[PDB]
């Protein structure tokens, strides 16, 4: 039954015309589709922006104009078609079989439509659950990540026959040709696969993030076709902006790409503010978890752990690695674990783990999807209750530990006593799970005691005790910087490269020498955490770089060798309370 | 036929008579007016206004609704099409279109069932069914009405489709895709942008538990929804349902296929869902001001126990909870309350726990999926994760029997839940986070039976210290005993052989407007019982770690909620070292 709308295509099309020949660049389109009749190009792309500004532009001049990119947005399906047909009769068997070239329209901008004082709601970065059904043949803009993409298959569009009986081309068992209507006898057809029109398809799926997921919902997904020359253009694990006409009695939907794009003087005044402040070391990890206890020590572990250390690639394939292992062993119930949550928020690629890895495939992968390792790399990766894992569990956390393999990661560790209670008459080895094939690879390897004391007792009480009244620590003389100022910094750190010089190489080997040569004693006296190996020289020179680098040094000085000395001579502290 | 125009005009008679249901849909009309979101097209009718203007009408709908229904849904679809002018220049070409779609409230009298209870007597008839929502199935768009174009002929067209499921009359089906070519015979230029579509959905609903027999299967039956229905509900939910229950199909009467065992194939068209004082408050608050109120409080509490004054007690300080704070580093505080409970099997546990999971209004029920990271798939092969006890019991108390019984990975997942009160979900494809702020208590057993008194349940049960340590409050309790003692108790068993609706408001009423703040008094009370217990290296239920500092401070600020004070004082923290120092001998 006939209906009457709207719409129509007679003013569109002279418009679309009268767009191609006036629009200025001489005209911009019409110079495309030069380079296009110079075989120099194989696609054309359109710009609704530059259809929104002329049809502003007739606007402003008074002459006739109608909403064209809506009606495209509306019904981009047929409006493709004549693009393809003013492109087919103005560029300097029926055409539509053996067209090879192809055509796109890119989004509007929404600074476009606010400069010209309307709405842009296809362009808006919409998820794939908020597309209803009144979105189908509509072009519109989809924000989200692609999770699977297919290798290029064959996408035949016109099947092509060649007949003996006439020798015609047929395109599409028997000719349909006009010879071989007429005629009695018909030459059987073949497939002329050399003739038929081939298409680079590829299958693409988006889905949405996580921030927008309504509460406890699967984050849905949506099918992205991909055709001409825009394939490979999409990648899986790519957060994009894809723009493409949603196409579908219930009917399945899918969508057709048309545009695919990819997602300090302002700092550096903090910097000078932080720089006039002074005290950078130690505030920085006076600021780490204010809330918690004061150990201090262990906390400037933690703010070189979060500065890591400096890569070398020395040659041949030959690796040191850049980043600093921490282990975090003391009693339950001191709520240890809460600086682990600190450290992995403060983090910007922070992964989290308690105990034994998820189901097992919470370490390696799995058929692949990367486990927790995997998914820190280039990040730090924090392990409650370290002790408890399986063979399986630690034999991928040795691997990565040696090989950073990607899992480039930067390890703490916190673990229980075996026993449950510790006991310092004992051997560290004795009393945890874990061998020293693992703990040689830690840098720095603090041991918490939950010695009964009044006196330490007293203060930490009172320090907690107002962390519960107060929103802030009893420090109150002490402001903390804020998270995103102390992970500016170490960004800002990280980009650093310190370098030692020739006065500190002395120094450290001289340090090196001493302090070996007197941990013998340690060792033999089987009351020291582990004798003095290359692990302390070359663990210095990592610690050093990043001191040197947290201070934002070029160079490496020796009061960072001496500050790394401190902290490690520091450490064995814990061993005799 | 002339009839269906008679219901049309009775409806609109209908909606005339009384004006409260068209000044509504004007009120939808200047809402939508003003957006230039979208309101529904969606009115309720009331059955018994609908009763009493015209009974037959009102059965029609109740007994015969595919020749009453779409005569009704023309109607308010025609009021709303001729209510405004629509001066939209392009808005009314495809949203004014949109049919407008009834719902029903009221007695429903005999049509007021069950999954079980529905039968084929009840075909061809608007039925309310309740139950739970077993799963859902995935949405997809319906082609309704298809616009199009003849460029040859220079005019529009267009064409509606039929279903078996949108049409309560058996009309004729139009399996016919979207056409090319109109009676003209040219090649239709296709308009997607003034087509219209409609979403639909499945969704299967299931007799509840609490009315199923033993030795049946459960019963369970199909629900369609479409439009504005299609995504408003998720497994798991109770729900009331009033919808068409209408047949489809044949049960092999074409050709011969008279096999004895195929059946017609049956489902509801729904189309309206249910998803499922001062005086006493005053009471409450003056309530609260007597001494021995947190006593009365602590006997109202299970009634079917003798004794066991501590447990009762700590069974409301962990109703009433803590506080929780959060930090400008970012961090937060915990402060719900565990209680954990141990001995020999049947004496008194199950007992305990049976009052505080009937009383409690968000308790649930947990034994050896709570762990929320499984994913269950649908009929089409799309999965969805289901919801576990610790989530659910977000603000909430979980209730566990057999907790010795529970599995390794039970524990490795509950250790963040009873720590963080979160759950950090970490599978192949999936990765979230999800809040598990929940209270537990749980009741375990010796695997002798007999409790041995003289150590510790580390031993006796052999649980985690780690585990362990996670419960504030700890109770052992076994049936020593006292022969005159037992004899009073077991008198009401050969028996056999503050009122709790307030108090539950009092419960209520308590955490939902006092939020304790700690003062200088509990300060050093904190410190130097902490202290003390530290000093004190003589044996105990556990040892003296930060916790049971943080334990006093949730103990106290409950206790606080008890008496409604928004700051603690020094009687709060006094009876919290009192009872945790019971907990610890
Ligand atoms: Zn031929």
């Amino acid at each position: 039954p006939s209906i009457q709308l709207p719409v129509d295509y007679n003013n569109l099309f002279n418009e679309i015309t009268d767009f191609l020949v006036t629009f200025k660049q001489g005209p911009k389109y019409m110079a495309m589709l030069q380079k296009v009749a110079n075989r120099e190009l194989n696609s054309v792309i359109i710009d609704l922006d530059d259809i929104l500004q002329y049809q502003n532009e007739k606007f402003l001049q008074g002459t006739q104009a109608d909403d064209l990119v809506s009606a495209i947005q509306q019904n981009a399906n047929h409006f493709t078609e004549l693009f393809c047909r003013a492109i087919d009769n103005n560029m300097p068997f029926p055409p539509n079989l053996t067209r090879r070239y192809f055509l796109y329209f890119k989004p509007l901008s929404q600074n476009c439509a606010r400069r010209y004082r309307k709405k842009a709601i296809s362009s808006k970065p919409l998820s794939v659950r908020q597309i209803k059904g009144d979105f189908l043949g509509q072009l519109i803009t989809v924000r989200g990540i692609i999770t699977r993409v297919s290798d290029v298959k064959p996408a035949v569009e016109v099947i092509a026959y060649t007949c003996d009986q006439c020798g015609y081309e047929v395109f599409q068992s028997e000719c349909t040709s006009e010879e071989c209507s007429q005629n009695q006898t018909k030459g059987q057809l073949f497939m002329s696969t050399r003739a038929s029109k081939f298409s680079a398809f590829q299958e693409c799926k988006i889905q949405e993030l996580s921030q927008q997921v309504p509460v406890g919902h699967i984050p849905r997904s949506l099918n992205i076709h991909v055709n001409g020359t825009l394939v490979r253009s999409l990648s899986p694990g790519d957060i994009v902006d894809v723009t493409g006409i949603f196409l579908p009695l219930l009917t399945e939907t899918y969508l057709e790409a048309q545009f695919v794009r990819q997602h300090t003087s302002d700092v550096e005044e903090r910097v000078m503010e932080l720089i006039t402040s002074g005290d950078v070391y130690n505030r920085l990890a006076k600021s780490i978890a204010p809330e918690i206890y004061g150990n201090l020590d262990v906390k400037k572990a933690l703010l070189l752990l979060l500065v890591g250390g400096v890569d070398k690639r020395v040659g041949d394939g030959m690796k040191i690695r850049g980043d600093i292992n921490v282990c975090l062993m003391g009693d339950p119930g001191v709520a240890k674990s809460q600086l682990l949550k600190a450290i992995c928020k403060i983090s910007p690629r922070g992964v989290y783990t308690t105990g034994k890895g998820s189901s097992g495939v919470g370490l390696t992968a799995a058929v692949l999807e990367g486990g927790a390792l995997v998914l820190a790399d280039n990040g730090i990766c924090c392990i409650d209750e370290f002790d408890k894992m399986d063979e399986s569990d630690r034999t991928a956390i040795h691997e990565v530990m040696e090989q950073q393999t990607n899992a480039r990661t930067s390890i703490l560790a916190a673990a229980n006593p075996l026993y449950g209670r510790y006991n310092p008459r004992l051997s560290p080895l004795d009393n945890i799970n874990l061998p020293a094939a693992l703990l040689s690879r830690f840098d720095i390897l603090f041991l918490m005691l939950d010695i009964p004391s009044r006196d330490d007792d007293e203060k930490l009480a009172e320090h907690v005790t107002y962390v519960h009244m107060h929103n802030k620590q009893p420090d109150l003389d002490f402001t903390p910087v804020e998270p995103s100022k102390m992970r500016e910094y170490i960004a800002y750190a990280k980009t650093k490269r310190p370098v030692m010089s020739e006065a500190v190489n002395d120094y450290v080997v001289q340090a090196y020498i001493r302090l070996r040569q007197d941990s013998k004693r340690e060792m033999d006296s089987k009351f020291s955490f582990g004798q003095a190996t290359p692990r302390t020289l070359l663990g210095i020179i990592r610690l050093s770089q990043a001191l040197a680098k947290l201070r934002l040094a070029d160079m490496v000085d020796i009061d960072d060798v001496e500050e790394a000395l401190r902290l490690v001579r520091v450490s064995k502290e814990s061993l005799y309370q | 036929d002339a009839v269906f125009g008679d219901r049309v005009r009775r409806f609109q008679e209908f909606l005339d008579t009384f004006t409260s249901y068209r000044d509504s849909v004007r009120s939808i009309q200047v809402y939508n007016s003003n957006n230039a979101n979208i309101l529904p097209h969606r009115i309720i009718i009331s059955l018994d206004d609908l009763r009493e203007f015209d009974r037959s009408f009102w059965s029609g709908i109740l007994v015969e609704p595919a020749y009453f229904i779409p005569p009704a849904e023309k109607a308010l679809t025609d009021l709303a099409d001729s209510m405004d002018d629509v001066p939209h220049p392009n808005a009314s070409a495809v949203s004014s279109r949109h049919p407008w779609k009834l719902s029903f409230k009221g007695s429903f009298g005999a049509h007021a069932l069950s999954p079980r209870t529905l039968t084929a007597q009840h075909l061809n008839k608007l039925v309310s069914v309740e139950g739970i929502v077993t799963k859902t199935s995935l949405v997809r768009p319906k082609l309704i009405r298809s616009v199009h174009y003849a460029a040859k002929t220079g005019r529009f067209h267009y064409r509606d489709y039929t279903d078996a499921t949108t049409t309560l009359t058996t009309r004729i089906p139009t399996p016919a895709i979207y056409p090319t070519e109109d009676t003209e015979g040219n090649k239709l230029t296709t308009e997607y942008g003034y087509s219209t579509f409609i979403d639909h959905q499945r969704i299967t609903v299931q007799e509840m538990p609490e009315m199923a027999p033993a030795g049946q299967l459960p019963r369970s039956i199909d629900v369609i929804l479409d439009d504005d229905l299609v995504d408003k509900t998720k497994p798991g939910d109770r729900v009331n349902v009033v919808g068409v229950f209408k047949s489809l199909g044949a049960g092999g009467m074409n050709q011969s296929n008279s096999n004895t065992l195929i059946g017609f194939k049956t489902l509801i068209l729904g189309n309206t869902v249910y998803p499922l004082t001062d005086f006493d408050i005053r009471n409450i608050n003056k309530l609260s001001k007597k001494k021995d109120i947190f006593d009365i409080l602590s006997q109202s509490l299970a009634p079917s126990i003798y004794g066991h004054d501590h447990i009762k007690k700590a069974i409301l300080l962990m109703l009433m909870g803590g506080v929780e704070k959060n930090l400008e580093n970012g961090s937060h505080l915990r402060g719900d309350i565990n209680i954990l409970m141990v001995g020999d099997p049947s004496t008194a546990k199950s007992q305990l726990l049976r009052f505080v999971l009937n009383t409690a209004s968000l308790a649930i029920a947990t034994t050896g999926g709570l762990t929320a990271a499984v994913t269950t798939d649908r009929e089409t092969g799309e999965r969805r994760l289901e919801a576990g006890a610790m989530v659910l019991a977000d603000r909430g108390v979980v209730c566990i029997d057999e907790f010795d019984k529970m599995t390794d990975v039970d524990r490795v997942a509950i250790h963040e839940v009873m720590e963080q009160q979160t759950v950090t979900i970490a599978k192949a494809g999936i990765h979230t986070t999800l809040n598990a702020r929940c209270s537990v208590i749980a009741a375990a057993n010796p695997v002798f039976g007999q409790y041995d008194v003289n150590r510790d349940p580390h031993q006796n049960i052999a649980l985690p210290d780690s585990l362990l340590s996670r419960f504030d409050l700890l109770f052992v309790v076994t049936d020593d005993i006292n022969e005159i003692r037992d004899r009073s108790i077991s008198e009401h068993v050969l028996r056999t052989h503050v009122t709790i609706p307030f108090l539950r408001k009092y419960v209520q009423y308590a955490k939902e407007r006092v939020i304790p703040q700690l003062t200088q008094e509990a300060i050093n009370v904190i410190v130097k019982n902490y202290t003390d217990l530290r000093n004190d290296d003589n044996t105990k239920k556990s040892p003296i770690t930060a916790r049971t500092l943080e334990t006093l401070i949730r103990l106290a600020t409950a206790h606080a909620k008890v008496r409604l004070s928004k700051t603690v004082n020094k009687v709060d923290a006094k009876v919290a070292a009192n009872l945790l120092r019971f907990a610890l001998l």
